[PDB]
Order: C-alpha cells, then structure tokens, then sequence
C-alpha cells in the first residue's frame, strides 16, 4: 500500500477511449464549458461563450432532457441513419468517429425530438385534465 | 503510455560518484508518481535502490544504501537522476528506472481499476579499481 | 428487431477546428505586461492517448493574431512621447575627421541648425552628430523622413528587451500540442496533448537569422510549404546554437535640448577617444559544422549527388538585404556575406567578423508614413546571442543545371512567429451527442 | 525487512507442461504482491498484479492465486517464449524485496 | 399528389389565430428569444437580451414550471379576474386580446404562484422526512 | 451556481434534499442545537473547511443515480 | 424613496482605514476632472 500512485483521467483524457468508457466522465467536460480595445474583444468572447452555453441548455430543455447528462428518449432509431449493432458501437468505436459518421443526420433527429416532446406535453396535460 | 530511457557513464572508478539519469516521455515528473531506481548485479537477485515522489519530493532509500544514495528530479528536462557515492566493486550492475501507478477511469478512488507500470531498458555500469 | 432509440449525452469529448481570440499570461517595456494576466506557477498538460490529429503550420491564425497584437503594442507604446515636428530645418553639415579609421570616413556628419526654445519668440543655435544614412543633401542637408512624414521619438525610459508571453484560450476552447519529434509542421501527428497555454515566446525581431529561439531536440529541421516551388521560403531550425557577439565600441555622449514647454530632444554631443566601426563576430569552426549539418539535411530533398551553394543576398531594401536587429536600444544592420559564401560537393580560434552599421530613423514594420527616432545610447555597447535558425530562399531552380544555390531571406515578420507556434493549434469543443440506446422514456 | 523465499530455484519443463512457482513472505502482505517475467538480457514484464489479477495483454494461460504468506503463479500450458526468470515482488512496506528468481528453461 | 404546396406557420404567424390554435406552436416563438463606440451598444443590447431571458427562466423556475412550455399549476382561478367561460376564451379570442384584458391582474397571480410553490416544496420535504 | 445545482440533481428547487449521508466528522451537533439555536452565518463559519468534499460526494452520487436510472429504464 | 432594511442581531466588523470605496471615489473624481478639461482651449501661445 506504499509506493503506489493514483492518477485520474483529466478533461479530454477520455477522447481516445471507447464510447462506453468515455460516457463515465461527462461531468469533467460539462464543468469546463462555462469556465480599452482588447477589453471589447475579451468581453465579446465571454458573451459568445455564455450564448453558446445558453443555446445548448435551451435545446436540452426543449427536448425534455433538462437537468440530465444522460437522457434516453422515445424517438425510435431509424435504421437508415446507421446499421451497426450496439456491440460494434459502444465497445469498438470512439465519440469522434461516431460524430464523423452521423454528422449528416443530426438536424432531422433534433426536429423529431422537438415534435415528440411537444406531443408528450400535450398528452400529459390531457391526462391531468381528467 | 509512459516510456522511460536510462543514460549515464558505462564505466566508473572506485570511490567515485556514479551519476545516472532517466528521462520519461508520456507523463510529467511533477505528477503523482513514484519514480523508482533499482539495480541487478550479474547472476544475483534484484536490489531496489530507492524511490522519490514526483509531486511532493519525498525520498525513501534502501536502509543498506541510505547513506550513499541521492535521488533528484529535473522538471525542466523532464527526467530524474540518481547519485551513488563511494562506489565499489559490488556496485557493478545493470540499473533500471521504473514507475508503477493506478489509473482510475472515474472519479474518486472507487471506480474500476487499471494498474500500469513501466521499466526502462536499463544501463550496465561497471566499477573499476 | 433493433428496437433502439435516440439518447442524448452532454459532455462528450469531441472538438472541431475553429478560430477565436486568445489572451495573455506572463510572469517600463514596449511589450506591456500591465494589461496581461499573471501566469499559473504550475501549468497543466493532459496527454491524449490514441488521438492522432492533423496539423498545418502554414494556415495557423495564431500567427496572424500575434502579428496584430505585436503591432498594436508597438503603436501603443509610442503614443505618449515627443513628436519631432520642429526638426525639419535646413542643417549645415561638415565631415567628421577626428581620430577616424579608413572605413568610418564619411559615415558621420557634424550638423548645426537653428531650433525653437520654451519661449515662442526665441531661437537657439545647436549642433549634433548624425549618420550618413539619416541625412540627404538638399553643404545643406535635411533629414530623410522630412518629405514623407513627421514622426516621433521613443521615450528614453521604455526598454526594447523582449519578454516571454504565453497565449491562453477562452472557455469552451482548447489548445492541442503535437509532441512528436521530427514533425515537419504539416500532416498527421499521432502524439498529442492538451495545454492551457503555450511556452514563453520572446518576440524577437530580426531578419536573415533567428536569434534567442528554440532548438530542435534531435537534429536540424527543414520546413517549407512547397519545397518544389522556389517562391516559398525555407525555415531551417538548428540542433545546437551558434554564439554571436556584436558590439558598438564608440564612447557616445548624450545631451538634452529643450525644444518647448516640457519637450526635450536627445542629441549626440561628441565621441570620446577614437571612432571605429561596430561589428559582430561568429566562430568559424562552429559555423562550418552547422553548415555541414544543414547541407546534409538539404541533400535529403534535393538529391544525393547535387552540388549545394550558399551565396549572397539578391538585393532590395537595407532591411531585407542585411541582418537587421537591435542591441540594447541601437539598431544594427549587418552584412552577412562572409557566412553564406561557399560551395559543397557530394563526397582553430579565428572568427568571422561582420562589419556593420547603425541607424536612428526606423520603419520597423513594412509601413510607410511612420518612423521611430531612437535616442542615442551613452557609452560602449556589447551583446551576445544564440543563432538557432535561418530563413533561406532558392534562386532559379531550373532543370538545366544540377547546382542548387540558396540565399538568405526575410523581411516578413510572420515567419519569425511561425517558427515558434508550429506545434500548436486551437479547437472548440462540441459537448452535445446522440447515440442508440435501449431505454424508452 | 520482509524476506522472500521463492521455489523452485530452477525448473526444467517441456512445451505444454504445467508450471507452478511458489513465493512466501516472512509476514502477511496480502493482497500486495506482483509476479514479473524477465527474459535473458531484457526488461521485466509484469505478468500478475495484486496476486490475482491478470495484467492487460498477458496471455490467459498465466494465472496467480494464494494469500497470507503463500502465493502461487501457474502456467497452464508452457510455451517456447515462456522460458524465462520469474520473480515475486511486494510493496506492502519498504524496502521492496524481490525473489531470488525461478528460472524455467527447456528440458 | 404532384402540384401541392407545403407552407408552415412561421414565427409570429399564429398571432391572428385563436388561443387554442396558437398554443400548438410555442416552440417556434421560444427558440427566437435567444437568437469602437458601436460595439459597446451592440454588446449592451446582447447583455440585455441575455438578462431578460434569464429573468424569464428564473420566474418560470420559481413557480415549479422549470423546463416546461405548458405547465399547469394548483392556484384556483378567481372569478374576479375574468368571468368568461372556456368556450369564449380558447375558441373565440386571441392571445393579444387576452393580454389586454388581464393586464391589470398579473402580479398578484405571480405572488400566489410563488407562495403556492413554496408551500408545495415544504410539504414535499415533510413527506420525504418520514 | 445554477450549473452546480443542476449537476447534483437539484435543478429547479430551493430546498432539495439528497442521498449523501452526513459524516459525523463534519459536525457533531444535533438538530436541536442547529435549526433552533444558530444562524446561517455561524454555520457557514463553522463548516467553511468541509465544503468541497461534500460537493464531490454529491456529484458522484448523482452520477451513480443517473446510471442506475438508465439501467432500470433499459429493462 | 430609498429603502433601508435594519438587520436585527447582526454585529458587523468595520474599518474605515482600509475601505476601497475611498480609492474608487478618488479615481472617479480625478477621471471626471480630467474629462471636463478636454474640450477647452490650450494656451500654448502664452509662453512669451
Ligand atoms: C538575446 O538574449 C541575450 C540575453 O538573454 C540578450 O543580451 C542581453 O541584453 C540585455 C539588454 O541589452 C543586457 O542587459 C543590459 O545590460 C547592460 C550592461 O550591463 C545594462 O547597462 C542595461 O541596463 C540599462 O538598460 C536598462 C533597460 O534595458 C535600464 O533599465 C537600466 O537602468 C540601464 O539603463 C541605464 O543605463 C543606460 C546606459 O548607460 C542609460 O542610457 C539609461 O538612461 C540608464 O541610465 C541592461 O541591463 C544583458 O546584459 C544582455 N545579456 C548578455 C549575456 O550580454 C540579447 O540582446 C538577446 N538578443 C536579441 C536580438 O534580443
Ligand atoms: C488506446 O488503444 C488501446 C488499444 O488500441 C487500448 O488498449 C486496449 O484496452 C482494452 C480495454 O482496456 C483491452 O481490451 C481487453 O482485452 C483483453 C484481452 O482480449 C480482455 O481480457 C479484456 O477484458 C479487455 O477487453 C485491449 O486489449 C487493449 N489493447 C491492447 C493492444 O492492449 C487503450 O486502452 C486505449 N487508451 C485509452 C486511454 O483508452
Ligand atoms: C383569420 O380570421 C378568420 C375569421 O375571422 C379565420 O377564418 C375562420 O376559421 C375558422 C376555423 O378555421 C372557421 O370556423 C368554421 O366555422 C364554421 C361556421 O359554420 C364551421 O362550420 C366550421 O366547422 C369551422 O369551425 C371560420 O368560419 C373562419 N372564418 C371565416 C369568415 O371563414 C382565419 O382562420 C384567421 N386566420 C388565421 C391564420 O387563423
Ligand atoms: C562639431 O562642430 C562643433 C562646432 O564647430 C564643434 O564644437 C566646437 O569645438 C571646438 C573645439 O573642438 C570649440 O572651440 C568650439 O567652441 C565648439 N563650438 C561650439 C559651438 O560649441 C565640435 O567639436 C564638432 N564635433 C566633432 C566631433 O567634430
Ligand atoms: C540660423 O539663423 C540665422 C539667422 O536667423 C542664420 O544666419 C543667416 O544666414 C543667412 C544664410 O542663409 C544669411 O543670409 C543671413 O545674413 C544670416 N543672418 C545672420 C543674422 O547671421 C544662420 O545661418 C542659421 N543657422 C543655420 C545652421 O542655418
Ligand atoms: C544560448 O544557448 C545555451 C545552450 O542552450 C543557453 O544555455 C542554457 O541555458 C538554459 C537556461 O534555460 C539552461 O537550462 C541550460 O542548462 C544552458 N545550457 C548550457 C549548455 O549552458 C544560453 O542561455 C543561451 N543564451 C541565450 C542568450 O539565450
Ligand atoms: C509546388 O509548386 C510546383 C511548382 O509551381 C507545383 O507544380 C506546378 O503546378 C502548376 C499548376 O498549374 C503547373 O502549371 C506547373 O507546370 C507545375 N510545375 C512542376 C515543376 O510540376 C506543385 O503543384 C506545387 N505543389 C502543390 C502541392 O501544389
Ligand atoms: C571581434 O573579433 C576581433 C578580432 O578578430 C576582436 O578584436 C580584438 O579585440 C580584443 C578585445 O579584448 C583586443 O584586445 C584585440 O587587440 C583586438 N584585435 C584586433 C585584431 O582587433 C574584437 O574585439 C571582437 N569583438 C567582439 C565584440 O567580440
Ligand atoms: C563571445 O563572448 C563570450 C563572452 O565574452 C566568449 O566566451 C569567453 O571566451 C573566452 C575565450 O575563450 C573564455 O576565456 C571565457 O571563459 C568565455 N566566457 C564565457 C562566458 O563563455 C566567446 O568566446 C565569444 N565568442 C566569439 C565568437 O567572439
Ligand atoms: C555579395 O557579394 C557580391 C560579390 O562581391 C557583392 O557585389 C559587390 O557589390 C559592391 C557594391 O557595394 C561592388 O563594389 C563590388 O564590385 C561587387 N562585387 C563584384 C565581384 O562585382 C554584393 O554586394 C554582396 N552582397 C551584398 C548584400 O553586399
Ligand atoms: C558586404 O561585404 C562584402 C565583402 O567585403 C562586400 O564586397 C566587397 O565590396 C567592395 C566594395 O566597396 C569591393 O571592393 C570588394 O572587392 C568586395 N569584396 C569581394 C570579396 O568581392 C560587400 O560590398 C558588402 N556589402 C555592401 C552592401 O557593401
Ligand atoms: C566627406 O567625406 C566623404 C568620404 O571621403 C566624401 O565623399 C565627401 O565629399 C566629404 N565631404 C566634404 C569634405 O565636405
Ligand atoms: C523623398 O525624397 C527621396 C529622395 O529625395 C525620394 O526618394 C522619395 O521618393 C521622396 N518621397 C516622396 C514621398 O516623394
Ligand atoms: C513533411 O511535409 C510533407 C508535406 O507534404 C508531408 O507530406 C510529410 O508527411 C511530412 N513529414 C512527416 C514525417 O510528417
Ligand atoms: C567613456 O567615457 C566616460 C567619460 O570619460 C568614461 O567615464 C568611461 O569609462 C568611458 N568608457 C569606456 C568603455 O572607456
Ligand atoms: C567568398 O569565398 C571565396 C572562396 O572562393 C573567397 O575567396 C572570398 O574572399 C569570400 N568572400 C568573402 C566576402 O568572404
């Protein structure tokens, strides 16, 4: 128990790791998104960062995943987007490769999530009406 | 992965000071690591010389060689060095620089486990009368 | 059968190439550290394993940002200083011939003129020693800049010494550093780390030679955007430095002339003792060994039986035709002709002395209409520096001949910054991700 | 100092034979013990850590067991590359003491 | 099925529609609230927009309606605020007209919502204490 | 502050009680002498040195809870 | 109509000699004085 070292994966350390292993350290990435002429540029950069953070949070809230890092949904996975099974995704791939593969099927999923969440909200209101 | 390479004089005279260096790539000397110096003489058992904590600088030497061993670190060159004073014939051996640690894949010391270790190629040093 | 569903993750380790504005980090100077943040005593680096990135030193925006920031700082430093508007007068000059050698004949002019005083109804008669490069004949002369624009005098308290500067990125961005040795600035880097910000970079201004820089850890490195094209400069990084010792030996004197209410002009009074040329020295054997290494590395790209020639500069302005630098406030322009003069064929204590000149009216950046008058420095001056690289240009290059001739180049200061920021790049994080998963809300 | 006794000092076996090496400590150090392999004139390779966990990349034939003051390394099927010197090491308390080294060669 | 146009109600297109119909496209409006001397004014405008968005989000959160576009509450509807029935509100009126009508009974409703949510939180804590 | 609240699972709440047990080393006083005989300033002065570890414990506990919820919903 | 809220049982610590408000006020007063004089005649020709 003496002569042993302890090291933790820091910030982007899990970039090269698989998706399943990289999904266990989302908090370290999440915490780092927030934190005369030159002052103008610095303040513009700060405002842009704040705006990007607020945009991402607004999208998450609109999809109904507010306040969650992992939030599984009701939208089924169309096979046209991808054909690979879970064995070859969560244990034989990384997030960068997945982003490169799926970069052209992103907006339609967002619209589907928005419409689905609107439908769930309407149904919840109707249920609570009774 | 952490890689280590040893260097130093291949021949030293008796009663002189033997200086060895070990350079590390893929990690920082100032990090939470235990940098180890070990030796093995020809046809004998391995003998652990000493160790140093990278972050804190605490040193622990073998009691037999505690009075002649000095381990230091150079952050600018990203390496660590060993000094053995009053070398003798018995000090002829192959010297290795090593480091072992535990890499945790989560937060706090509870999450899975990953033991890692690295040993250098080693350098043979002979002491001449 | 798949029954998979979209699931959202926030905080995934993904990034994209992006451009942003970095800020200071540093531990009276022209490079003002007052408006620059303090640096962390213990910088942190995270080595990313299995991450191979793409790098291109010739498309880095950090170089442009550094150039703009350096120019802005230089402009800011000169604002609260005296403007030498009244100095455009008719000077009457005479040759200086007191204890001069055979190579300093005509370089100095003793010029008298009329000048204003604190009271606007009085005039005084004064004199000063000017350099031949500063005065143009109109026994009557005028300053070289008088028909282009009036321009200011550097305040005598600010120091021109470079200071290291670190560049740290904003939140939501990251700086990736390529730790792969032998990396020639373009292509894939297997070994990468993440840094909060870069090592201290000294903004050293020089031409034809890189001074007080960083050294390759392994061997001489040659870099070029397109080595087949002769219109692109070649950056050579040395493995070991070459020491160079420069000196101005004249024992100068400084005097102050009050040209108005709270406004002084610093003139060169007289020179004590003998008058001799300023010069630089570089070791001969070390230079020969360095050129041997350079030609050995050059043979890799230009054939193994090719004859490699080093010749003089082509021509142009004094700034680009000569190794120009600043040594303790005095602006030297020197003739690097004994260095790049040799031919190489495939198969003690003396030193090379470069004699060279000094100037006082300076157009630092490639601009017209703004000078900078350097006040004289009092006494003898000497400095020593490390040469750690070269900027070369290949002339001609047609297939008719099998001889390759390289000449010194320079002028553009972006090449000086490029040699330091070659292994860094900036990216922006993309924390939103989507994957298949087997729940359902 | 914690003393280590490793047996057998020298062993001869053929390809495919099962090899067992025992290492005993002067006092209880469990589970702090590692098993390393060293080829002639080369660096030591970590075979087992914590005396029961197989190091990543090691062939599955190697295994470790035991506790207290008795630990065992077992090679189920010896291979041509397995002929080497095996050592047992502890880190419970300083100094770090290695075994004398069990040498396995070709019979 | 050829020669047919598809047009979607855009941004404020539902401004003239009834309340019930206008309540089906809240997302298009919600998404649009976020996105030397002149730079100061532009940055001031951006900061003001961000502050307004954060104020609205805080007001929503304090009432227990965080992360929802249609959130129902527990406060009963006082008849003094409006005597009209649901038939003459959600099918025969517009949001602008409703805002004009109830523009003078807004703050008291906000205070009632705040107090109700505080009471609900206290009761939930007491329930979990057991 | 809002991000710190959200990471612990207390998003959108003013009083949000959690799953982390109260280590006795942080404070030995009972509820009688805390909620009826002391003030928030005094409590902050008292526990000003045991704050970050509680934050880390809350973070890890919420991460474990999210993982368990996902696993439960998988079935 | 400025608002004041009297805090009962609150006993604070005060030190007039290490107040940053004084420094801020001094800087603001100097800045305002400097700003007021910018668009005014400069008496350069009066040195006679
Ligand atoms: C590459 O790096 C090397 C070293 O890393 C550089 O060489 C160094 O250069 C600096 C600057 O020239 C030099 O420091 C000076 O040394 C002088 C001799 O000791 C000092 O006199 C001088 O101090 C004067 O200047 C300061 C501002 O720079 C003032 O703050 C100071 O008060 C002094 O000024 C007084 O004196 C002058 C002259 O009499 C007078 O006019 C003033 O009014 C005032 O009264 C500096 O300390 C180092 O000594 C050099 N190092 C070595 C080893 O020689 C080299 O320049 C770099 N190369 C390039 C291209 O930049
Ligand atoms: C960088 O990539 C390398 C491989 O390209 C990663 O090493 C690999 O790590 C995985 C899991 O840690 C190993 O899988 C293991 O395989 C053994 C034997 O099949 C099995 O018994 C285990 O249960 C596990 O599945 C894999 O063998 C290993 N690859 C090699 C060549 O050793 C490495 O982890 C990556 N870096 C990071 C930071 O993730
Ligand atoms: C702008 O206003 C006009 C009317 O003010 C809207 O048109 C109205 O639309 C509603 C529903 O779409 C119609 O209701 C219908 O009423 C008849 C009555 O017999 C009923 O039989 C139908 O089943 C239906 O409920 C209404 O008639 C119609 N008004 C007119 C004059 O035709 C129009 O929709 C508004 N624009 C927008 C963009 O909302
Ligand atoms: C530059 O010229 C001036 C003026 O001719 C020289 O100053 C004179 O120096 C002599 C002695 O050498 C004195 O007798 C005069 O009184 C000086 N004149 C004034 C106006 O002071 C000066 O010496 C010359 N400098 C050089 C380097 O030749
Ligand atoms: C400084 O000014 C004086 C006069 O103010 C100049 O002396 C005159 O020089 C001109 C020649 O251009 C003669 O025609 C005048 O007769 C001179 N007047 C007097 C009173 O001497 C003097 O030359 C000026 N100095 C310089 C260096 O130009
Ligand atoms: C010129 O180069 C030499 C050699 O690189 C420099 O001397 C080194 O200075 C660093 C300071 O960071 C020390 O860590 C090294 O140990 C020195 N090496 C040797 C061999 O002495 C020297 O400082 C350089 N000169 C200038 C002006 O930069
Ligand atoms: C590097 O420069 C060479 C020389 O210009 C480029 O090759 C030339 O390409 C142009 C394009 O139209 C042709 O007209 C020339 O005939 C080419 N010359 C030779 C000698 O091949 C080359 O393409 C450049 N490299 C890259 C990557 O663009
Ligand atoms: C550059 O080199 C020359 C010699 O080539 C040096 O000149 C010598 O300088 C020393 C100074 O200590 C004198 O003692 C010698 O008498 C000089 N000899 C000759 C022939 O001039 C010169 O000093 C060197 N300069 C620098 C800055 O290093
Ligand atoms: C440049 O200057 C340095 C320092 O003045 C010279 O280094 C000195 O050289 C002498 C003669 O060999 C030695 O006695 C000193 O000990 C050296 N000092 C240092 C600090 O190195 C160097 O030789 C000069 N180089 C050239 C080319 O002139
Ligand atoms: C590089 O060397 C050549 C060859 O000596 C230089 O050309 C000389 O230029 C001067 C003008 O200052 C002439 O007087 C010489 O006659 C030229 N030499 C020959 C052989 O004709 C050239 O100037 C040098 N480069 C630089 C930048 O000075
Ligand atoms: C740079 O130095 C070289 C070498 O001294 C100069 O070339 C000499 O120029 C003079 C002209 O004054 C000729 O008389 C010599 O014959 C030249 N030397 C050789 C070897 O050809 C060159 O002129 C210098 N650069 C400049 C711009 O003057
Ligand atoms: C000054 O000396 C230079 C160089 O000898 C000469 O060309 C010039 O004509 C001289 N001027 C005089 C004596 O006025
Ligand atoms: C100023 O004069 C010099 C030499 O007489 C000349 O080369 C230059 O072109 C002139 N500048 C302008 C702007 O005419
Ligand atoms: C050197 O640069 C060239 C430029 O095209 C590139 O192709 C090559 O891969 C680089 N060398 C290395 C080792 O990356
Ligand atoms: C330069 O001259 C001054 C004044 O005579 C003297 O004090 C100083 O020592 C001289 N410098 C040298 C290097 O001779
Ligand atoms: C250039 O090199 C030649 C060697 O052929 C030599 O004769 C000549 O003097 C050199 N020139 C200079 C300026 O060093």
């Amino acid at each position: 128990a003496v002569g042993i070292g302890a090291v933790f994966l820091g910030f982007l350390g899990a970039a090269g790791s698989t998706m399943g292993a990289a999904s266990m350290t989302l908090t370290v990435q999440a915490r780092n998104l927030l934190s005369t002429v030159w002052g103008i540029k610095q303040l513009q950069a700060r405002v842009l960062a704040v705006e990007r953070y607020l945009r991402d949070q607004q999208l998450l809230g609109i999809w109904g995943c507010s306040g969650k890092l992992i939030c599984c949904t009701n939208v089924p996975w169309n096979s046209s987007w991808s054909n690979r099974n879970l064995s070859e995704i969560w244990d034989n791939m990384t997030w960068l490769q997945w982003d490169k593969e799926i970069s052209n099927y992103t907006q339609i999923i967002y619209g589907l999530l928005e419409e689905s969440q609107n439908q769930q909200e309407k149904n919840e209101q109707d249920l609570l009406a009774l | 992965q952490v890689q280590l390479q040893e260097s130093g004089p291949g021949l030293v005279k008796a009663s002189e000071t033997l200086s060895l260096t070990c350079a590390v790539s893929g990690a920082s000397v100032s990090g939470n690591y235990y940098w180890n110096w070990i030796r093995q003489s020809p046809g004998k058992e391995l003998e652990w010389i000493g160790n140093i904590h990278g972050n804190s600088g605490t040193t622990t030497y073998n009691p037999s060689l505690e009075s002649r061993v000095t381990i230091s670190t150079d952050t600018s060159k990203n390496q660590f060095s060993l000094k053995l004073t009053s070398v003798t014939g018995a000090d002829t051996a192959t010297y290795f620089c090593a480091t072992q640690f535990k890499k945790y894949w989560g937060l706090s010391v509870s999450s899975p486990f990953s033991f890692s270790d690295s040993w250098g190629q080693g350098v043979l040093v002979s002491v001449s009368s | 059968a798949e029954n998979l569903w979209v699931t959202v993750y926030y905080g995934v380790p993904v990034w994209k190439d992006a451009e942003t504005t970095l800020f200071c980090a540093s531990d009276h100077n022209v490079w003002a550290t007052h408006a620059c943040v303090p640096t962390d005593p213990n910088p942190q680096e995270i080595h990313l394993e299995n991450v191979t990135e793409e790098f291109n030193m010739w498309k880095n925006n950090m170089v442009e940002q550094m150039h703009t920031d350096i120019i802005s700082l230089w402009d800011q430093s000169l604002k609260p200083c005296v403007k030498l508007t009244p100095l455009c007068v008719t000077l009457q000059c005479t040759n200086v011939t007191n204890n001069i050698t055979d190579d300093m004949r005509g370089e100095l002019k003793n010029c008298s003129f009329n000048m204003t005083t604190e009271l606007r109804d009085k005039k005084q008669k004064v004199y000063s020693l000017f350099y031949r490069l500063d005065v143009v004949q109109i026994k009557e002369y005028r300053l070289i800049n008088c028909n282009t624009s009036a321009c200011t005098q550097a305040c005598p308290k600010v120091s021109f010494e470079p200071i290291p500067i670190h560049y740290c990125a904003p939140a939501g961005f990251a700086i990736l550093k390529c730790k792969d040795k032998k990396f020639n600035g373009t292509g894939p880097c297997p070994s990468v780390s993440t840094v909060q910000c870069t090592h201290g970079i000294k903004p050293v201004v020089s031409t034809q030679l890189l001074l007080n820089g960083s050294l390759a850890e392994e061997e001489v490195m040659i870099r070029s955007e397109n080595i087949t094209n002769n219109a692109k400069n070649i950056l050579v990084q040395f493995n070991t430095p070459v020491q160079i010792n420069c000196t101005r030996p004249n024992n100068n004197t400084r005097k102050s002339i009050r040209i108005g209410p709270g406004q002084a002009f610093y003139a060169t009074g007289d020179i004590i003792g003998d008058i001799r040329q300023a010069h630089c020295n570089v070791s001969k054997a070390t230079w020969n060994e360095t050129l041997g290494k350079v030609v050995k590395q050059l043979r890799k790209h230009f054939g193994n039986n090719t004859i490699i020639r080093f010749a003089n500069s082509s021509g142009g302005d004094l700034e680009v035709t000569t190794h120009s630098f600043n040594c303790g406030g005095e602006f030297f322009y020197c003739n690097t002709s004994g260095l790049f003069n040799s031919t190489w064929i495939s198969n003690s204590n003396d030193s090379i002395t470069l004699p060279c000149r000094i100037k006082q009216i300076i157009n630092m950046w490639q601009r017209i209409g703004q000078c900078m008058y350097a006040p004289p420095i009092q006494g003898v001056i000497r400095c020593v520096s490390n040469i750690t690289g070269l900027i070369l240009t290949r002339d001609g290059g047609s297939t008719n001949s099998t001889t390759e001739t390289f000449r010194p180049g320079g002028g553009d200061m972006r090449d000086n910054w490029r040699s330091e920021l070659y292994k860094y790049k900036v990216v922006k994080i993309e924390p939103l991700g989507v994957a298949p998963t087997r729940c359902k809300r | 100092d914690i003393q280590m006794t490793q047996s057998p000092r020298s062993l001869s076996a053929s390809v495919g034979d099962r090899v067992t090496i025992t290492c005993r400590a002067s006092q209880d150090i469990s589970p702090d013990l590692n098993w390393y392999q060293q080829k002639p004139g080369g660096p030591l390779k970590l075979l087992i850590y914590d005396a029961s966990n197989l190091q990543g990349g090691v062939p599955s034939r190697f295994s470790g067991s035991g506790s207290g003051t008795e630990f065992t390394l077992t090679i189920s099927s010896l291979q041509p590359e397995d002929f080497a010197t095996y050592y047992c090491l502890q880190y419970n308390g300083y100094p770090w003491t290695f075994g004398q080294g069990t040498k396995v060669d070709h019979k």
